[PDB]
């Protein structure tokens, strides 16, 4: 890269030893190529990237299009059962602070995607999706590998002598 | 680059310039196999996977 | 109660998962990875305190105080504030009388 | 058993199993630390899947 050959150059055996050893890290010089991006990275399973996106980008939310957000696939375990989902699409609920997350109602028992606008006790919270006028403001992501969720408080047991 | 090392007066074959065409980072000894790629090799695009690995 | 590696026939409410087993004939038909690499627990339920609007009955004398996060049922219909007990007012609303119908709710 | 004065409109409380006017049958393994602790003790609602409530 650094070094440019044109017609009238002699090449040297220098030249060929330093071009005969790639090496990949962007460097401005006559054998460095690049840095390795995603895509240089293999794709087929048994790899560290496909191994790092199927959890990575597990149950994540995006905008789509309009009000409606994609679910990148994902499985859940409910008591040690396995129930996965393909990528699925949902509306946000317009003009509100709202909750995508996945479980169950008082009135539901199938585990399923839902929107709510108040996060239930038993759930995995997946985003806030904040949305006004037909149209996704903004999506925060809640299932984040990096953001912890802190664990509610102990509650409070029944008084002694009661 | 070991096993295959050029002098002045060497004949570049085209066996050898087709070699060189396909560039290989396993860190083999072979003429076109460099090296192992490290983090730094890795892209510092906050797309990539070092980023949000480390993050 | 030691902690290790255990194989059961059901997950208890507390543990690390890891895996799920099929198993016939002395086989290992599939082995399906529990971790969090692979799935996401959902939690059947979570440890729940006594629901807000619940009524406990107690022998306490009257010498001793009254427990906290709780009120007192008389032997009249009470007002009180709504802003003081928005979780009950809100989980009862005024069925039990309006108090003052702006501010206050009524008790049982 | 916790005793409220909620009124009907009022979302029963999570993991909480109401009692109507008459005996309830429900499901074994969807009340399971409730089976194995009362038991066939209030009725058998069906062979071994459901079990009664008084």
């Amino acid at each position: 890269v650094r070094k440019v050959f044109n017609d009238g150059d002699i090449l040297y055996a220098e030249d060929v030893n330093i071009i005969g050893q790639p090496f990949v890290d962007g460097q401005d010089l006559l054998g460095h190529g690049l840095k390795v991006d995603d895509n240089s990275l293999s794709d087929e399973p048994q790899n560290i990237k496909t191994r790092f996106y199927a959890w990575y980008n597990r149950f994540r939310v995006t905008v789509q299009s309009g009000l409606t957000l994609s679910v990148t696939q994902g499985s859940i375990s409910v008591s040690g059962n396995i129930i996965s989902f393909p990528p699925q699409t949902i509306n946000a609920i317009d003009n509100a602070n709202s909750f995508v997350w996945i479980g169950k109602t008082d009135a539901d028992p199938a585990i399923a995607l839902r929107v709510s606008q108040t996060l239930p006790n038993v759930c995995i919270p997946l985003a806030r999706v904040i949305a006004a006028s037909g149209s996704v403001t903004s999506v925060t992501d809640l299932r984040d590998v990096s953001v912890d969720i802190l664990p509610p408080s102990i509650p409070d047991a029944v008084p002694v002598g009661s | 680059m070991v096993r295959k090392v050029f002098n002045d007066g060497d004949i570049l074959y085209a066996e050898d310039v087709n070699i060189i065409g396909q560039p290989f980072v396993d860190g083999q000894d072979l003429l076109g196999h460099g090296l192992k790629v490290d983090d730094n090799s890795l892209s510092d695009e906050p797309q990539n996977i070092k980023t949000r690995f480390y993050a | 109660p030691a902690i290790a590696l255990r194989v059961s026939q059901t997950l208890p409410n507390v543990c690390i998962p890891l895996a799920r087993v099929i198993a016939a004939s002395g086989s290992v038909t599939s082995v399906t990875d529990l971790r969090d690499v692979s799935v996401d627990i959902l939690p059947p339920s979570i440890p729940d305190a006594v629901p807000v609007g619940s009524t406990i009955i107690s022998l306490i004398p009257p010498t001793a105080p009254i427990p906290a996060g709780y009120l007192e049922l008389l032997n009249s219909s009470q007002n009180v504030s709504r802003t003081t007990y928005s979780a009950l007012f809100v989980l009862w609303g005024t069925y039990y009388g309006n108090g003052d119908g702006s501010t206050t709710f009524g008790v049982p």
